[PDB]
């Protein structure tokens, strides 16, 4: 409607601008995304047919929007400024002081918005015919080498960001020297501080991943990334370090397939302890690596040596023998494992695409050391209580402080498993999966991740998921069928397997049809693990095929989670297409057997699934209402188990709440 | 006498340097503030042959670096020298504060307070050391009493005592480069709100000025209620002295300007403001408002933004 | 005449400037003896903001008046 109307009724409406942006500002303040589209799309429609000034009206009542309002409105508002200067750049270089002047107020916009603004900035102050207007070319170039040449912080921070975004954008033979200098003075005024640094290093990584620009100048900053990660880090692999060190100093953790008589080795101790440069280490090697990828698409052979390189490092194996000569060396060795960990996760981000089986391998054995660094970790600040190094208590570390992985690291995913016991191992998937189930939950109900649309996660996970978890899905069928910590793993692995098939299955653009036909291939996949030959059945016959394949794991469920897990799963596949007896009946399964504790939440849960698709709410509450009474009978436990003179208080109020809705 | 340093900085380090500070021994105070009165470039760069000639890995050198910051603390107050040769030596007194001991920084901040009390401080400049020694304080967490506790001690000595009145806005531009606590921020703008009556009044507004950027990072609602009552208490005796006005209401205007310009960076001030000066209930009404409240909310009115809260706060 | 403006940091200079002369006559009088740059430099008095192409007699700018001088770094 709104196309037709400012298309044809554009002359009538010429007369109400300010009307028209007084009702896009009033509606701009709001929720509901859908109304905020409508307000976004009136300023387009209105910098669209309009005058000149009303133009300028619009922009200044977008600069208001950014400079005044809060974080959706600041958001909309820069997505549209994006839209207008990708639409008509030279309707904004009449107005394009008015868009200088959003740089009075950096101090109160959030770094993604800054992101943001610095790139409408320069996208219209680097278009072509505007070469005659150099004016703003050369007051952001100012203010930008202004803001990088304070020491505080906070102004450093906003100088890394427009740098690079600048450089990004202006780099699409003397704009190759350009970018050179800007590049170069970024990085001598950012040398000095670690945090700038790694910003700085995390920044170009994060330009050279997602623009594709000009590979001349790709071409020339490699061959400079690349020798100063190599001077930087990489020693001889002489035995003796240099260091005065009170701790036996090797190289460990090498691959042992590969030479040992070798040349490439890591100063990653006595860099650290010369230090009190090797924080900003992951950050540099992701930065070399994207630009090997992107300079011989993807082929690693400069590098490929590095993943069979020892580290520098103390005898950290033992953190018990050590115990109770507390001091600064215990912070020394923990940043030590979380630098390692770090390091690990990121050679771990770089070989996992590569298809070679002995490269796998190699990858499979680095998760290794991942998880062993992780136990030994754990243990040092179980021991050492507060002492906690922030370098940008497990749920707090686990999240934010160690190196974000890739999605294509689930590639590794493929691989089989190997249980130790009954004879890649358990600890490892728990690894990944927990990972995988972390991103999932963040993103359907983490950075490099949000910069992927919602739909390419779901699309890649349909493939990276299904066909190779169904498989470690039945081994772990075949396990719990038939020592305590092994079991302790596989229990949570099974559990974290059915979340991540929850939260896939739950996701919220399964309403609209365009994801749909995914949906269908993903029910092709559940439906063809028992017997194939079925094909293009009806979508209800694909629903009872994948409800009668997962139904039959309750008998090996170890814990009460799983349960819940696996009914919220079959309730959320089952609202696709009677099945209310099927729910209640495996509700009341569950509610029924033994658990060898479970918290209150979860059966708060369970019990609100079970009375909610029972046949009679009245009959079922008479029921347990007949079983809460031989409770204080015969128990000092029930004949309706978890009914603890705990649980009762649950029970109870579960049963209040229901039979008064 | 200057080119048999040069010859001692080039070579090596701590071998020759070491002894020349031990044998020359008799004043530091004839040879830095001559050698300025005929070129001052001589003095910048014997400063970078004197400090790297003299670390703090042994008490020696210590003390004559004690005693060198001493001796270039008074020179920089008394002599009436140069601008440019002042900012370069404020400039290596920056750059050469980074690795010191406990328990020098506390004689020198005894002699910086000292200052405080009682000498002529033409130049602020010489206080300058004084933001930057308070953070490499509280990065030393070991008994000198920790690094913090000293730290705390220092800002009550400097809070208690009475502020010299011609630069007391000066020491109130030291206070937003250090970090403090709540407690710390709280004690020194009670202390800055109860330099306002002992003074001239047109120096009020930048003072003011220089309490909204530390306001910035602490309590806003003490500062904004002692402004406000303070102004509202000046405006009554104007008002019963009417029953004085030609610099009083251009002093007013002037900090309303002051802090709605700083209300338009600093959105939680504004809204600080909004909530402190509320109706609510009928009995905060009857003490809240004055004729320079009143005036301050309607200039906030000028902040699109804040447009709508403070017109329906003075309608309702 | 004669007049004072008071800086951020308390430092008061005295300028000698007639009624006649433009706002960023003033701004070039303290780029002269202070330094600071005149599209940095912005002048307050009585409670208004001075705009450039006015004079002191549009302000109403007598003797021994006080400006009250403050430093608009854009950016940083």
């Amino acid at each position: 409607l709104l196309q037709s109307t400012f298309s044809v009724h554009y002359l009538v409406l010429k007369d109400m601008c300010s009307s028209i942006l007084s009702l896009a500002q009033s509606l701009l303040h709001s929720l509901d995304q859908s109304i905020i589209s409508f307000g976004s799309l009136l300023y387009k429609y209105a910098f669209k047919f309009f005058d000149t000034y009303c133009q300028q009206e619009v922009v200044g009542a977008l600069v208001t929007h950014i400079c005044s309002g809060n974080e959706a409105e600041v958001d909309t508002a820069l997505d549209v400024l994006l839209e207008l200067v990708v639409l008509n750049p030279s309707a904004m270089m009449m107005n394009a002081v008015f868009v200088k002047g959003i740089l009075d107020y950096l101090d109160n916009i959030s770094p993604q918005q800054i992101r943001k603004l610095f790139y409408v900035l320069s996208t219209l102050a680097f278009s072509k015919q505007n070469e005659a207007s150099s004016h703003i070319q050369d007051d952001m170039h100012l203010v930008i080498r202004k803001q990088l040449s304070s020491t505080v912080f906070k102004y450093k921070l906003i100088g890394i960001i427009g740098a690079v975004t600048m450089a990004g954008i202006m780099a699409a033979d003397e704009q190759c020297t350009q970018v050179t200098s800007l590049l170069q003075l970024v990085h001598s005024c950012s040398e000095q501080s670690p945090q700038a640094s790694a910003l700085y290093y995390d920044e170009f990584a994060n330009l050279i991943q997602h623009e594709k620009l000009d590979p001349k100048a790709l071409e020339w900053v490699g061959q400079t990334i690349c020798n100063d990660f190599q001077d930087a880090f990489v020693v001889d692999s002489c035995v003796v370090p240099e260091g005065d060190f009170p701790f036996p100093v090797k190289a460990l953790y090498g691959l042992e397939e590969y030479d040992t008589q070798n040349g490439i080795a890591i100063n990653l101790l006595p860099l650290l302890f010369s230090q009190d440069s090797p924080l900003c280490l992951a950050p540099y090697f992701r930065l070399l690596r994207l630009c090997v990828e992107r300079q011989h698409n993807g082929n690693l052979e400069e590098i490929d040596g590095l993943l069979d390189c020892p580290i520098f490092l103390t005898d950290l194996e033992p953190g018990e023998k050590l115990e109770s000569m507390s001091a600064k060396e215990r912070s020394f060795m923990c940043s030590l494992i979380f630098l390692t960990l770090n390091w690990f996760r990121e050679i771990v981000n770089a070989f996992c695409q590569e298809t070679s089986p002995e490269m796998k391998g190699k990858v499979l054995t680095r998760l290794k050391h991942i998880v062993e660094l992780q136990i030994i970790l754990e243990k040092y600040l179980a021991v050492t209580p507060d002492y906690v190094p922030p370098l940008g208590l497990l749920l707090h570390n686990s999240h934010a402080f160690f190196r974000e992985l890739d999605i294509e690291v689930f590639s590794i995913l493929h691989c089989g498993l190997v249980t130790k016991f009954i004879l890649l191992g358990p600890p490892e998937l728990l690894f990944l999966l927990e990972d995988l189930s972390q991103k999932l939950e963040s993103m359907l109900t983490f950075s490099h991740l949000q910069q992927r649309s919602a739909q390419e996660i779901v699309h890649c996970v349909f493939q990276l998921l299904t066909p190779m978890c169904n498989h470690l899905e039945n081994i772990h069928n075949y396990f719990q069928c038939l020592k305590v910590q092994e079991y302790h793993i596989m229990s949570s692995c099974y559990q974290r397997l059915l979340q991540i098939f929850h939260g896939l299955f739950a996701w919220s653009g399964f309403s609209q049809p365009e994801n749909q036909n995914l949906l269908y291939s993903a029910l092709h996949v559940l439906s063809s693990r028992l017997k194939q030959g079925e094909h293009s059945q009806p979508l209800e016959e694909l629903l009872s095929q994948s409800v009668h394949y997962l139904q039959n794991f309750h008998q090996s469920i170890p814990s009460f989670q799983c349960a819940l897990y696996l009914i919220r799963l079959l309730m959320v596949i089952l609202e696709k297409s009677q099945n209310k007896e099927k729910i209640a009946s495996l509700a009341r399964q569950f509610l029924c057997r033994v658990w060898p504790n479970i918290s209150n939440d979860q059966l708060h849960a369970l019990l609100c699934i079970y009375l909610e698709h029972t046949e009679s709410i009245l009959k079922a509450i008479e029921e347990i209402a007949g079983v809460g009474v031989p409770e204080l009978i015969n128990s000092p436990s029930s004949t309706f188990p978890t009914l603890t003179r705990h649980t009762f208080v649950v029970f109870f109020r579960v049963m209040m709440a229901e039979l008064e809705k | 006498m200057d080119q048999k340093i040069l010859s001692l900085a080039a070579e090596k380090t701590a071998d020759k340097l070491q002894e020349f500070l031990q044998t020359l021994r008799e004043g530091d105070l004839t040879n830095l503030l001559q050698n300025q009165a005929v070129k001052g470039k001589v003095a910048g760069a014997l400063l970078r042959a004197i400090f790297k000639g003299s670390p703090c890995s042994e008490e020696a050198g210590t003390l004559r670096r004690r005693k060198i910051y001493t001796c270039c603390i008074q020179l920089v107050e008394s002599g009436d020298l140069q601008k440019e040769i002042v900012s370069e030596i404020i400039g290596l007194l920056m750059l050469e504060a980074h690795h010191f001991p406990g328990p020098l920084l506390v004689e020198l901040a005894n002699e910086f307070i000292s200052a405080v009390r009682e000498g002529s401080l033409v130049n602020g400049k010489s206080l300058e050391l004084l933001p930057i020694i308070l953070t490499v304080l509280a990065t030393k967490k070991e008994n000198l009493l920790s690094g913090e506790e000293c730290k705390k001690q220092l800002i009550n000595t400097l809070c208690s005592g009475r502020w010299d009145q011609q630069y007391v806005i000066q020491l109130t531009s030291m206070f937003k480069d250090v970090p403090l606590t709540a407690e710390e921020v709280e004690f020194v703008v009670e202390k800055a709100l109860s330099m306002f009556s002992k003074m001239n009044l047109q120096e009020i507004p930048p003072l003011v000025y220089q309490l909204l950027v530390l306001s910035s990072k602490g309590s806003r609602k003490s500062v904004l209620e002692g402004i406000i009552a303070f102004f509202s208490a000046l405006d009554k005796q104007h008002n019963e002295e009417q029953s004085p006005s030609g610099e009083l209401r251009h002093v007013e205007g002037t900090i309303i300007l002051h802090i709605v310009f700083a209300i338009k960076l600093d959105y939680e001030l504004g809204r600080e403001l909004v909530k402190h000066l509320k109706v609510g209930q009928q009995g905060d009404s009857n003490n809240n408002l004055s004729p320079f409240s009143i005036a301050l909310l309607l200039s906030v009115t000028r902040i699109q933004r804040f447009q709508d809260q403070v017109l329906d706060l003075l309608k309702t | 005449m004669q007049i004072f403006v008071k800086t951020l940091t308390g430092k008061t200079i005295t300028l000698e400037v007639e009624p006649s002369d433009t706002i960023e006559n003033v701004k070039a009088k303290i780029q002269d003896k202070e330094g600071i740059p005149p599209d940095q430099q912005r002048l307050i008095f009585a409670g208004k903001q001075l705009e450039d192409g006015r004079t002191l007699s549009d302000y109403n700018i007598q003797k021994e008046s006080t400006l009250h001088l403050v430093l608009r770094l854009r950016g940083g």
